């Protein structure tokens, strides 16, 4: 039971949090973690260890990421076998990670993501305010009517309406009580 | 007080289902071997995930044999066999399955075929009859109108010097052990178990899905024909036993289009 | 992490009493087998008997008997204990110097007649009520 | 068409075989071995067929088959080896009775089981076949072993255990698909150490259990789902159930030692989130029509169940977003309260309501429950009815006997052939204790018939102990020397008057009637009945039926009848007039009884007549103080305590009368004065 | 009783063939007959016939729709229900008799047997143990009663 | 045997419970002994289990004693499981032949009853001599039927053989009228039982047919036998218990109790018949001495009836001469004068002579195969045919043939018809099979045959409905509430209330029933020879699996030729008959040493 939880919370560290076990593998901890942490970082290092004594291949989704971003960005020529055109729909949910490796495969080859937002305007949660000016510079278009389009309803007002924080103060009730997945993801 | 109920004045809803094509209807040799329906997906899975420009390895059939369970003693004249499979051409001009690159092969092409009209068996079954040849005897089948979404699961699709061609696969053949799978016993099956029906419907998600993808698409000039092969019927000395070849008279494709579109 | 609760609990409560009544009232003799038959009939009686005790906090009992003591020996330290009170039954027994009341009838003798054949064997376990004729505070009051 | 249930294929092969990894564990049961026999499959692989099993059932109840396949079983356990009620006891007692009669006595302390005695016991030799099977697994499968030894293991169980078949094929191969699988996944890593049988089986019984399916989601029916995130599909109707509290939203807690709960991010997904963005999903999904369903009231105790927060959030905004046009301007907090009290549509608790057929803005669409709604229907009418019935001439003493054992009873399996055929009783889990019921009362009948012909008590004592029906050890000793006390107490009684008397023959003729019969052990003293029962008032109307019988054709002589505890029954010889008009009078009660319910409760009736008889002036006293003294002896003899059952607790008796009206208590206390008046009358 | 009423009549429903079975469960007080119906159900054969036809019906409905279907039939073609609502005193016996069937209902998916559920139903009148679900209802709430 | 030494699990797990940690001696004994008593042999000789047994040197190296246990007796009489009939053990050895317990106490009641119960009951001579002048009208010659009766009234406990179509319910009928004109004052209370329900049918309607055609009184049809009971049913047997009701302590109440067809009794339900009769009932048994053997392990009738070739004794011929007044003749030594004196042998058969080759034949069955070659050859009586069936096309022959035998019954079904012709029609062709399924069977002939009327234009089938108009049906268990038993056919048709099945009361009537109120229901195409026994068929075809096997043997086909009125076909190869008829079913019973001493 015990290796079945701490396998499970080590594949949730491996879809969400390479960093994490790119420093256990080293040997060093993570300042601001957990107590569990003081068996967790042994115990992830000695089984890279294990793979690395028998004749198990060393790669992993973790340490694999960086090395594709980067082979990506440093290429000159495409690599063959890709494909045309790659759609991403019905998906409102994904890591940083997938969007980071998506984002350099996007450079190279078109890739249409069809994300359904129930609000038109932007109703997420903001960062800095240098990044809500990159925001407020960015505006979208429309297909049909090719007429450029702002995010926020107001361009002089939106400062006001994120906090000191950076959360939105968002008017509906029940899109800023139920849609914190789509908030995040349209972020 | 009185009181009374609410009565329905119609019937709830029209006869709207996504079917297929089922809801529509010396020791050791390749004859002696179990005809079920688990062996027959196994062969089916055997010839899915093997390579077919690759030599068959006798060690990966003796650990697909451990994966599905069967015996050891079979693995031997089993690979023989798939390599006489292998070997025999399914072409007029005699292509071998050899010849077909990664790129031009795709299997298991699930496809969905919509139709808007109520499917009438007595308008369909004489529109088969006046162009299919096989349809003299096999007095037809009787089904409910069918209107909606039509699923279909296509063995392999192959491009082969700019002509397409279909290979279905079909493996029970539990009455027949000696050579007697000639193309009248063949025939004979086909007409007994109605792959007609299927072969027909094939050739028409085939046609929709070449003038779909490729512009500038002609019916006869990229369709070469479909290809039943009969895994247990396939001998080195006879290659017209074990596969059969037809090809349609290419009228009956674009009327069976326009039924199904409306 | 994970357990599987149960709603009654009875049955393998149960199950445990019959088990202790195999493995503890099936070897026993006869004349301790009889007293174990009087005290209960069967393990269902027993199981009524604890079954406000089983459940809940275990209660503490007062003066509990030694874990060395088992039902052979207080049955033979209970036989001795009658053995000596007919020993001294035998030896003071032909003797009348009591003063005869009002309250006292001149039965008693019977009474010690029913005491002369209560005195055979000690496979028995309950006594005769005339000893209770034979109480110095009982004697004295009347 | 329901989508996303739990894949359920074939229950009585994956339990059988969960059972079966559980077999060294499992204490072999009698009913958990019949559970395994019921499975088709191990019947199948055994040759045994469902008349084998049905005899079976009855062979494994009287056999004397409880608990232990085996003594080293039950000395596994740290139990002492009693050498009875075993499974190799019943299986010993029943090759002995189809060697031996049960009548030659015990041969090894086992008495025989006359019942299988011909070729059915080969059926007997199937299940010696399969719980020697059900031993050798029970000792295969208790010591630990390394992953690579466990590969066989499941397959040599399912070519042992279980047969081939069309249907249960793709069940055992997911069977072994599963455990190689679970095999496969532990030799990657490579694993030394030993590995036990509890952890791979709740594996395999986890992970069987795990399948979906969800091929009909869209087929063209009416879609029945739960709600799956990341799927949100436009449709026009949206309906909405078990949207309370605690079930709605699905709360996972997290493990507690997991650090993404502990720092969150922006990528974290957690559940409650989700099942949030789901609801509003839903909520956005819907086009035409949006239909919300929850328990509100409890169906136990008719408690305020509260819906969830989603539910109620989504009420709110409702309510302070719109308004009635019928109050346009009242309040805001009432208009809130009043929308709120509009839209919610509080059903009714019952089906069969009229209040849901009512028309207005709600109507039931079930038409099978509007007569049940229009209480126009017809009243259940009395069973009683007047039939035709023509006396023959010849009626045999039997059928006077088993009327006037139970009238009602003989009115109803006889008259109209209607025999309410009750179960019969399981096998019970344990071996007999104590001795009470039907078997004490055997035993004492066997122990009176042994001790009235002075025959050796210590023989039948060993008889009853090689079957294992009396207590192991000294118990059963003590049990049998009491009763043979009680028994021989009765005998004492019983041949102190006892004079050898053979069986004669009865005709008469009475009333034109012709009565054909036998009398059993007719004495030149009279008629000499024991019983070991109670004093009872049936077995005094049997004495009084036989003396009246046995009197009318000559037979000068009292008829008596000894019962427990120094219970009586007296009968002086009478007249032959006064015998015939008595016959004359039980056979016009007969032909009563046939025609219309007779309603003579002998023991309730009984009690009241001899509350109310006086039999030293042979008159029925009419004092209030003995009219209550009756009424109470009436209602204890007709429902009993929670000790003994009551005459009232009866099936017979229910089909009448559901409650015990006093309209046919006097019924039943005239009809009882009228005939069991001779009972008391000459009894002494 | 209701429960014994109810094992009956799936005793008839199950087993058809054998009439003694039958007549059991015609006569208890659910279907509500009385003597002269039960006399002239035995003497007329075609009466019988009729009945042993439609009980096979019954057991067609229950091999293929389930049990809540089998009996909803049942009280809609005998209309029993209404009998029993006009009857006074017979609305708890129909409240027994509809919990009974919701039980053998709940029961009756997670048995594959038809037989498996008889037997249930037989193990649970044998057992008198008390569950949460198997407890007795409120008959009626309209009504206004004492409560004790 | 070949079924012999595949062992059941029971012989198995009996020798290994019984003996234990006893020799293996006594564990291949208990085996043996408990393999034949599920084969239906009463006793084990020892010399059997001495000499053809591979192992009996190899247990001779196993017991170590002092006399080193070189006999078997003594072997078996150390261990505590065989005794000499003192001890209460499981296994009794008595006359060198081992037996189990309950066999031989069945066995030894037996012999009480048959060997010193059985006494002479004396009556008068000149007015029973009267009575069979006046009831036989032949006088002229002997006559085995009125010898018969005479020896049936004579003694108490009497045995009456005769095969099939020798006018043995006659006899009987004449035997009960001579047995009320004989005693006239004395009550007389029959009682008449059956082993089957359908049996005690027939016996009832020919008694009903014999006993109105004789000329009786006011009183005397009043002591007419009522009806014929079931021995199940007249001891009282329970299904949950074995308990009868006149079991041991009460007797049943009877003056003479006549028991049809005893070839079906076996050996305990002959014990407990035994045990349930007083000391005065006289007993009639009624049967066929060469018919089949009992369902159970035993044989009574056969056992009893070997003793009647002997003839009858030197006082019992005089005895006879002066009863029926003509000359009978004397049997040549005496072994057991009671039995043999008890025992009659019918040999005049009425319904068919020397004529006709179906009498022919069940003489020559009893005899060489030979005899039945030559009785088959020579002009083949227009009665009994020969048809070869080794290939497939002598399947197709026989199908043709079964066409031609139910060419009427399809007629009379095309034609629309009453259906009383059409079960009429039905009764007079019938197939005969040995086996239950495979290519030779009940099931596999049954759908051979539904699948010939699908092919050729005879009889239209639904493949999904099972209940064409046309089929065939036979129950498999009595139901006394609707009046069918076991062993009766049903003609499912539609007379336009739909499709019922009627069927043939031996009253005379029909009784149209509906197939959902059919209780059991099988194809009756081709019905087994052990199911058909009782039953009557104008032209009747035996069909023989190739495959050899322990059931084709002499008695059945006996019963298979006994079982056709005039016409007979044969379906088999030539060397199956010739090896049926050599191979006895012979039973091991230790009756052949009691009933000599």
């Amino acid at each position: 039971q015990l290796s079945s939880k701490a396998a499970d919370l080590f594949d949730q560290y491996l879809v969400y949090r390479p960093d994490w076990l790119a420093q256990w593998e080293t040997g060093h901890l993570v300042e601001g973690l957990g107590e569990a942490q003081a068996w967790q970082a042994p115990l992830w290092k000695a089984l890279v260890e294990y793979t690395h004594q028998l004749g198990q291949p060393r790669w992993h989704r973790a340490n694999l990421y960086q090395r594709f971003i980067e082979t990506l960005e440093s290429a000159t020529t495409c690599p063959p076998g890709l494909p045309s055109r790659v759609f991403i729909c019905g998906i409102s949910a994904l890591p940083p990670v997938y969007l980071q490796a998506l984002q350099a495969l996007g450079k190279h080859i078109e890739i249409h993501l069809l994300f359904t937002n129930p609000c038109r305007y932007y109703w997420g949660d903001i960062k800095d305010p240098a990044y809500l000016a990159k925001l407020l510079t960015r505006q979208r278009r429309h297909s049909f009517e090719d007429r450029e389009l702002p995010l926020f309803r107001d361009s002089e007002n939106a400062g006001q309406l994120f906090n000191s924080d950076g959360e939105q103060d968002v008017g509906n009730p029940l899109l800023a009580s139920w849609g914190k997945l789509g908030r995040d993801y349209i972020y | 007080a009185e009181l009374n109920a609410k009565t329905l004045q119609r019937l709830p809803g029209d006869n709207w289902r996504v079917t297929s094509y089922s809801g529509l209807q010396p020791t050791l040799t390749p004859h002696q071997f179990p005809r079920g329906a688990s062996p027959g997906t196994f062969l089916h899975s055997l010839f899915e995930d093997l390579d077919f420009t690759q030599p068959v390895d006798p060690n990966w059939v003796r650990e697909k044999l451990e994966l599905g369970g069967f015996e050891s003693q079979w693995e031997p004249v089993l690979t023989e066999w798939i390599t006489a499979v292998l070997q025999a051409p399914l072409n007029e001009t005699g292509v071998s399955l050899s010849q077909l690159s990664a790129r031009n092969k795709q299997v298991e092409m699930e496809f969905y075929l919509p139709i808007s009209e109520p499917l009438i068996a007595s308008q369909l079954d004489t529109l088969i009859r006046q162009f299919d040849p096989l349809s003299a005897g096999c007095p037809p089948l009787e089904f409910m109108q069918v209107r909606g979404m039509l699923k279909g699961f296509i063995d392999l699709v192959f491009r082969h010097e700019g002509r397409y061609y279909l290979l279905a696969y079909k493996s029970n053949w539990l009455g027949e052990d000696s050579s007697a799978y000639t193309q009248q016993a063949m025939a004979a099956a086909m007409q007994a178990h109605r792959y007609d029906l299927q072969y027909q419907l094939y050739t028409l998600a085939l046609h929709r899905y070449l003038r779909h993808r490729i512009a500038d698409y002609d019916y006869e000039h990229h369709f070469g024909g479909v290809i039943y092969l009969f895994l247990r019927g396939v001998d080195k000395e006879h290659p017209q036993q074990g596969i059969y070849t037809t090809r349609p008279n290419a009228g009956l494709i674009a009327l069976m289009d326009e039924m199904f579109a409306g | 992490f994970e357990q599987q609760l149960i709603e009654d609990e009875s049955l393998l409560r149960y199950q445990a009493c019959a088990d202790f009544w195999r493995r503890h009232c099936y070897p026993l003799p006869r004349e301790i087998a009889q007293v174990v038959f009087e005290t209960w009939k069967g393990p269902q009686a027993l199981l009524r008997d604890i079954n406000r005790y089983l459940q809940g906090e275990a209660p503490v009992i007062k003066a509990p008997p030694p874990d060395d003591e088992t039902l052979a020996s207080r049955h033979a330290q209970i036989v001795a204990r009658i053995d000596t009170v007919k020993q001294q039954w035998r030896d003071a027994v032909g003797e009348l110097d009591a003063l005869i009341e009002s309250s006292g009838i001149d039965r008693r003798k019977f009474n010690r007649s029913n005491q002369a054949k209560w005195i055979d064997k000690i496979s028995a376990w309950a006594e005769e009520e005339t000893n209770s004729y034979q109480l110095p505070e009982s004697l004295e009051k009347f | 068409a329901i989508s996303d249930r739990r894949a359920r294929q074939s229950h009585p092969v994956l339990e059988a075989f969960i059972s079966l990894l559980s077999l060294p564990d499992s204490r072999f049961v009698s009913e958990d071995v019949l559970a395994l026999l019921d499975v088709p499959v191990l019947a199948a692989r055994f040759d045994i067929t469902e008349e084998g099993l049905r005899y079976l059932r009855q062979w494994v109840n009287e056999s004397g088959i409880r608990w232990g396949i085996d003594d080293d079983n039950v000395r596994e356990l740290e139990l002492p080896a009693t050498g009875q009620h075993t499974w190799r006891f019943g299986l010993t007692r029943m090759l002995l009775g189809y060697a031996m009669e049960s009548a030659q006595g015990e041969w090894q302390s086992v008495l025989p089981y006359d019942e299988s005695s011909g070729l059915i016991a080969e059926l007997v030799g199937h299940l010696a076949s399969l719980l020697m099977q059900l031993n050798i697994w029970r000792r295969g499968l208790a010591q630990e072993r390394p992953l690579e030894e466990w590969l066989p293991v499941c397959r040599d169980m399912l070519n042992a255990f279980f047969l081939p078949d069309a249907e249960t094929e793709a069940a055992m191969t997911l069977i072994e698909q599963q455990w190689q699988a679970i095999i496969a996944e532990g030799l990657g890593a490579q694993y030394g150490d030993a590995v036990p049988l509890s952890l791979l089986r709740d594996e395999l019984a986890q992970r069987l259990d795990q399948e979906r399916i969800s091929q009909r989601f869209l087929a063209g029916p009416v879609n029945i789902c739960t709600l799956m995130p990341m799927r949100s599909i436009p449709f026009k109707v949206v309906c909405l159930l078990g949207m309370n509290d605690g079930v709605y939203p699905r709360q996972l807690a997290p493990l507690g030692f997991d650090l993404m709960s502990q720092k969150p991010k922006r990528g974290d997904r957690s559940r409650r989130d989700d099942d949030r963005y789901l609801f509003l999903e839903a909520l956005i999904s819907a086009q035409q029509k949006l239909y919300i369903s929850y328990i509100g009231r409890s169906i136990q105790d008719n408690s305020e169940r509260f819906p969830s927060v989603l539910v109620q959030e989504l009420i709110d905004y409702i309510g302070q977003s719109h308004y009635l046009p019928g109050d346009e301007a009242l309040n805001c907090d009432e208009s809130e309260a009043r929308v709120k009290a509009h839209l919610t549509c509080l059903h009714t608790r019952m089906p069969f309501d009229p209040q849901n057929y009512q028309p207005g803005e709600r109507q039931s669409y079930a038409r099978e429950w509007l007569p049940a709604a229009s209480q126009a229907g017809k009243a259940h009418s009395e069973f009683v009815q007047p039939l035709p019935f023509t006396l023959p001439e010849t009626v045999p003493l039997e059928t006077l006997q088993r009327f006037w054992a139970h009238p009602v009873r003989a009115f109803f399996q006889m008259r109209l052939q209607v025999n309410f055929r009750t179960e019969d009783s399981e096998i019970p889990d344990t071996e007999p204790f104590i001795l009470e019921g039907l078997s004490r009362y055997q035993i004492n009948q066997q122990l009176l018939n042994a001790l009235v012909e002075q025959d050796d008590a210590e023989r039948l004592f060993r008889r009853f102990r090689a079957a294992g029906d009396l207590p192991y050890g000294a118990f059963g000793e003590i049990f049998w020397e009491t009763q043979c006390q009680e028994m021989q107490q009765l005998a004492d009684r019983v041949i102190a008057c006892r004079q050898p008397g053979q069986s004669m023959e009865i005709d008469l003729a009475c009333n034109g009637v012709q009565i054909t019969g036998w009398l059993p052990q007719v004495q030149p003293d009279g008629l000499l009945r024991w019983r070991p029962s109670l004093l009872s008032v049936a077995q005094g109307m049997q004495l009084w039926l036989e003396h009246l019988v046995y009197c009318a054709s000559g037979g000068n002589g009292e008829s008596r009848l000894f019962l427990r505890k120094d219970g009586e029954w007296r009968f002086p010889p009478l007249a032959a007039e006064q015998a015939l008009h008595y016959l004359s009078q039980l056979i016009e009660g007969y032909r009563e009884g046939m025609s219309a319910p007779l309603l003579v409760l002998p023991e309730s009736g009984g009690a009241w007549l001899k509350t109310c008889y006086d039999a030293q002036n042979d008159a029925m006293l009419d004092d209030d103080s003995t009219l209550q003294k009756a009424r109470t002896k009436f209602l204890q003899a007709y429902e009993g305590n929670m000790m003994v059952r009551g005459e009232g607790d009866d099936i017979w008796y229910q089909r009448l009368w559901r409650q015990l009206t006093p309209e046919t208590m006097e019924a039943i206390v005239e009809q009882s004065q009228r005939f069991l008046l001779p009972l008391f009358r000459f009894n002494q | 009783l209701e429960a014994q009423e109810m094992l009956w009549l799936l005793q008839a429903v199950m087993t058809p063939e054998r009439e003694n079975t039958l007549r059991s469960a015609l006569a208890t007080s659910m279907m509500g007959l009385n003597a002269l119906d039960i006399e002239t159900l035995n003497n007329d054969e075609h009466a019988w016939d009729v009945v042993v036809e439609e009980f096979d019906g019954y057991r067609q409905i229950w091999r293929k729709r389930g049990v809540m279907p089998m009996l909803r039939a049942l009280m809609s073609a005998r209309n029993i229900a209404e009998n029993l609502l006009a009857t006074a005193g017979g609305e708890r016996r129909l409240t027994d008799i509809l919990h009974i069937s919701e039980l053998l209902q709940e029961a009756g998916t997670q048995l594959e047997s038809e037989h498996a559920l008889v037997r249930w139903l037989s193990q649970h009148i044998l057992e008198p143990d008390s569950n949460a679900s198997s407890q007795q209802m409120r008959l009626e709430s309209d009504k206004h009663l004492v409560q004790i | 045997a070949v079924e012999h030494k595949q062992l059941r699990p029971l012989d198995v797990q009996f020798a290994l419970t019984v003996a234990g940690d006893e020799h293996p001696a006594v564990t291949l004994a208990a085996a043996l002994l408990s393999h034949d008593a599920g084969e239906g042999h009463v006793c084990l000789p020892l010399s059997r289990l001495e000499n053809n047994e591979a192992s009996h040197p190899l247990l001779a190296t196993c017991v170590s004693e002092i006399g080193e246990l070189q006999n078997w007796e003594e072997c078996l009489l150390a261990s505590q499981a065989v005794s000499r009939g003192d001890e209460p053990t499981p296994m009794i050895l008595c006359g060198d032949r081992l037996y189990l317990n309950r066999m031989w106490c069945n066995e030894r009641t037996v012999a009480r009853f048959f060997n010193e119960v059985n006494h002479a009951i004396e009556v008068d001579e000149a007015l029973l001599a009267q009575t069979l002048d006046k009831l036989f009208p032949v006088s002229d010659e002997i006559n085995w039927q009125k010898v018969a009766a005479a020896v049936a009234l004579t003694r108490r406990i009497s045995v009456i053989s005769g095969g099939p179509g020798t006018g043995k319910t006659t006899t009987v009928a004449k035997l009960l009228a001579a047995l009320i004109q004989m005693a006239d004052g004395e009550r007389c209370r029959i009682r008449l039982a059956a082993p089957t329900g359908k049996a005690a049918a027939r016996l009832t309607e020919s008694l009903g047919k014999a006993l109105r055609q004789l000329p009786l009184t006011d009183e005397q049809k009043k002591r007419i036998p009522e009806d014929a009971s079931t021995l199940h049913r007249l001891l009282g047997a329970q299904p949950g218990s074995q308990r009868l009701r006149h079991h041991a302590g009460n007797p049943l109440h009877l003056d003479v109790l006549v028991v049809d067809e005893a070839s079906m009794i076996d050996l305990p339900m002959m014990s407990r018949l035994i045990d349930a009769l007083p000391d005065h009932a006289r007993v009639i048994f009624l049967g066929d001495r060469d018919q089949l053997a009992s369902v159970e392990a035993g044989a009574v009738l056969g056992d009893i009836c070997a003793y009647a070739n002997a003839g009858f004794t030197a006082e019992r011929a005089r005895q006879l001469s002066r009863l029926t007044g003509t000359h009978v003749p004397a049997g040549t030594g005496t072994e057991a004068a009671s039995l043999r004196d008890s025992l009659c042998l019918l040999q005049k058969s009425y319904r068919f002579g020397s004529d006709s080759g179906i009498g022919q034949l069940a003489a020559a069955i009893n005899r060489g195969d030979k005899t039945a070659v030559k009785t088959v050859f020579q002009q083949d009586f227009t009665d009994i045919e020969k048809r070869l069936l080794q290939s497939g096309e002598d399947y197709i022959a026989m199908l043709e043939e079964a066409l031609a035998g139910y060419g009427r019954y399809l007629d009379l079904l095309q034609a629309r018809a009453e259906p009383d012709l059409i079960i009429q029609a039905f009764n007079e062709y019938q197939l005969l099979c040995a086996l239950r399924e495979g290519p030779f069977g009940v099931a596999g002939l049954n759908e051979r045959i539904e699948q010939f009327m699908q092919q050729k234009r005879k009889i239209h089938r639904h493949p999904h409905s099972r209940w064409y108009e046309g089929r065939p049906v036979m129950i498999a268990r009595n139901d006394s509430a609707l009046g069918l038993f076991n062993g009766d056919i049903g003609i499912a048709l539609d007379r336009g209330q739909g499709t019922r099945v009627w069927f043939a009361m031996p009253d005379g009537n029909i009784k149209s029933v509906q197939p959902s109120r059919l209780p059991e229901h099988e194809t009756t195409w081709a019905m087994t020879v052990h199911k058909s026994q009782g039953s009557e068929f104008d032209h009747a075809a035996l069909i023989l699996p190739s495959q050899r096997t322990p059931v084709v043997t002499r008695e059945l086909v006996y019963t298979a030729v006994t079982r056709a009125r005039r016409r007979l076909s044969l379906y088999a190869d030539e060397r199956i008959l010739s090896a049926a008829i050599a191979t006895r079913t012979e039973r091991r019973s230790g009756l052949a040493a009691l009933f000599s001493s």
